[PDB]
């Protein structure tokens, strides 16, 4: 608003200079006629004598230079002393801004450009990593999973923030690189300008900033969910087959409780009661609880695993699987039988070859998919993704609402306040700007919420690790690792730079301290990219495999 | 601090342009 204030004040000087000159009386001697040499207002000045008027009030630094004067010599010929190329000349040397400030401004110009190249590099490489991470997740078709969908949207917010910062600095060069042509050029520059673009981009940055906070809260929320929701082999079959606490009868006629646990093949239901008592060690009349059923089911899986290892066709594939995909195999040996699953020769081969995508396509081309498409969809997903995601209730719709809905509630009201009451420069102003808190409240609330869930997560992770419940190979541990590093990585940054950026006094020290914070935070995109994509073992494996199929393709054949 | 830096920078660019308009008033 300094360029805007000065052009308005100079036009005012220009207008009221002509009026002030009109009311002057006609001369009585040889005089230099009343003029406005576009810089100052000159009255009728007698020949030889030098005129002196106070510095023009339209100047931004008028407050300081207030008492000084501008001079102009009137020639002995009656016309004003002209310049070298016959131009309007005057001595406004003592109306100029402080020589000390011009040198200091030349120094701030160097550091603003020096700091710009540095953070532009940081933002460029963190954005580059992000686009590559989104390309990888997307390309490998791994964006189906609830975890990856969250990561992609977290990446999208870090893309938006980083990219809108570069657009703002880019537009600021484009605008201020322009030359002061004429008064028409200035009028076109201020009024009919792309100052709107600057501000549209600022809104995307503000939204970027808050959405970053929200998408990191949903990471903590999704993890807090996964850890509590401890899905196992028993849980998937309690869904697929169903738990039956009372004494039921199997399809063949014989008595069977829980998840198809046979007691006696004979039709004697009275004798079956005495057989059930042998397992737990006490009388139950014919009904067992959840803890009794899952302890008894863990014998069925131990018995089914034994058989799979004794089977020459199933043992090669079984060993080349993780604990989750093994559960999907043990699951279909429960519905199909041991000899039945051994029939999936082609599918089992590619499931051993880790070709999860094409394995899932021909497993769906099976006669088994047609008979039970519901149960097949879930186990086919478990083989494709290596996660219990198909057997867990997703809150993904909520997560989009938290991640993108919540910043929406505060950025657009802010953008309205900004539009009416604080429509100045580029709108990027973040702290102690009056109604700064409109955008700070949602982030304060997200760090506060994200703090309490972190503690709950670490409390429940320590407990689950001490109870040998979670093994260092389970995908939940691997996800827990990258999430529980990112949260204290970003958390500590906030705490530290709250003391580092305590420099309130305007200068180069303040500017470098401001730069220190923003520079270290420019790499954040690269952090989320490595943690949620590049360090992912499954992503690393798929890329390694798709590269070896390329190494055989264009080298051996072509 | 990004927004706060970009802010001070634009506050500067504007003040820098304002004095350069005064150079235009002094030369024409
Ligand atoms: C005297 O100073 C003023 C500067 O504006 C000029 O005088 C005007 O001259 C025009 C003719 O060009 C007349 O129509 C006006 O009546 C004059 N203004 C007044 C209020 O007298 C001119 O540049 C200067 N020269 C003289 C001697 O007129
Ligand atoms: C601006 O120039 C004028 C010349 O007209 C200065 O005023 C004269 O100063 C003399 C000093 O001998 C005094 O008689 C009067 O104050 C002025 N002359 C008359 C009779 O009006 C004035 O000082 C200059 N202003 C400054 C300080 O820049
Ligand atoms: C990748 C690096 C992109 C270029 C570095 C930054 C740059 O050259 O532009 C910023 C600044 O405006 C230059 O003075
Ligand atoms: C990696 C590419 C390094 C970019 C460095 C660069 O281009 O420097 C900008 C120049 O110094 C602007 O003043
Ligand atoms: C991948 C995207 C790389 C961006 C390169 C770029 O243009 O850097 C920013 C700009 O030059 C300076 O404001
Ligand atoms: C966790 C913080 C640990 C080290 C940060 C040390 C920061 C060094 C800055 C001095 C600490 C301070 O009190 O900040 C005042 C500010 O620098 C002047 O206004
Ligand atoms: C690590 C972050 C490095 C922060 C850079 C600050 C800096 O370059 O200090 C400039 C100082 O003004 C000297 O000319």
């Amino acid at each position: 608003q300094v360029m805007d204030f000065l052009f308005e004040k100079w036009k005012l000087y220009g207008d009221q200079c002509h009026h002030n000159l009109s009311l002057l009386p006609p001369p009585t001697e040889l005089v230099c006629n009343r003029t406005f040499d576009k810089y100052s207002c000159w009255p009728d000045t007698p020949a030889n004598t030098t005129a002196n008027i106070s510095c023009p009030w339209y100047l931004p630094w008028h407050h300081k230079v207030q008492h000084r004067f501008v001079f102009k010599r009137c020639g002995p010929d009656g016309q004003w002393v002209r310049g070298p190329r016959g131009q309007p000349w005057r001595d406004a040397s003592q109306c100029q801004m402080d020589g000390e400030e011009i040198e200091v401004q030349k120094e701030v110009a160097k550091m603003y450009s020096s700091f710009q190249v540095m953070y532009t590099v940081g933002y460029s490489l963190s954005l580059g990593a992000l686009l590559l991470a989104l390309a990888i997740l997307g390309g490998l078709s791994k964006l189906h999973c609830t975890a990856n969908a969250i990561h992609a949207n977290l990446f999208a917010s870090f893309v938006l923030k980083a990219s809108s910062v570069l657009v703002i600095d880019g537009l600021l060069r484009t605008r201020y690189s322009q030359k002061i042509g004429d008064d028409l050029s200035v009028s076109t520059w201020l009024s009919d300008g792309a100052v709107a673009g600057c501000r549209v981009a600022a809104v995307f940055m503000q939204y970027g900033i808050v959405a970053n906070y929200c998408w990191l809260l949903v990471e903590g929320l999704y993890l807090h969910n996964l850890l509590g929701l401890a899905t196992n082999i028993f849980e998937m079959l309690r869904i697929d087959e169903g738990l039956r606490l009372k004494i039921y009868k199997d399809t063949e006629g014989y008595y069977t409780i829980g998840i198809g646990h046979l007691l006696t093949k004979s039709p004697s239901l009275n004798a079956a009661k005495s057989e059930l008592d042998k397992a737990i060690g006490r009388n139950t009349n014919g009904v067992i609880t959840k803890d009794e059923a899952e302890k008894l089911f863990n014998q069925d899986v131990d018995a089914a695993v034994r058989g799979i290892l004794r089977n020459a066709k199933l043992k090669p594939v079984y060993d080349s699987l993780d604990a989750v995909r093994r559960a999907a195999l043990i699951n279909m040996v429960f519905q199909m039988g041991e000899t039945g699953v051994a029939g999936f020769t082609n599918s089992l081969r590619m499931l051993q070859q880790k070709r999860w995508d094409e394995a899932a396509v021909n497993l769906a081309k099976s006669r088994w998919y047609n008979q039970t498409p519901n149960r097949a969809k879930r186990v086919i997903t478990t083989f494709r993704t290596g996660t219990w995601d198909a057997y867990e209730r997703s809150f993904f719709s909520l997560y989009l609402g938290i991640g993108w809905g919540a910043p929406m509630l505060f950025v657009v009201p802010w953008a309205v306040v900004k539009c009416l009451f604080e429509n100045v420069q580029c709108w990027t102003s973040n702290d102690n700007m009056g109604f700064w808190w409109i955008l700070r409240f949602p982030v304060f609330l997200a760090i506060l919420i994200n703090f309490f869930i972190f503690v709950r997560i670490v409390q429940l992770l320590v407990a689950k690790l001490r109870a040998r419940q979670m093994h260092h190979t389970d995908y939940k541990f691997r996800l827990a690792k990258s999430t529980l590093t990112l949260i204290p990585l970003l958390g500590v940054h906030e705490v530290v730079f709250a003391f580092v950026t305590d420099e309130h006094a305007q200068g180069t020290l303040r500017s470098a301290k401001l730069f220190f914070d923003l520079f270290l935070s420019s790499f954040q995109g690269l952090l989320v990219a490595v943690l949620y994509c590049f360090l992912n073992k499954e992503v690393q494996s798929e890329l390694r495999r798709r590269w070896h199929r390329w190494r055989l393709g264009k080298v051996l054949w072509e | 601090s990004q927004g706060t830096f970009t802010s001070e920078y634009s506050k500067y660019l504007d003040s820098r342009r304002a004095q350069d308009f005064v150079k235009w008033l002094l030369n024409t």
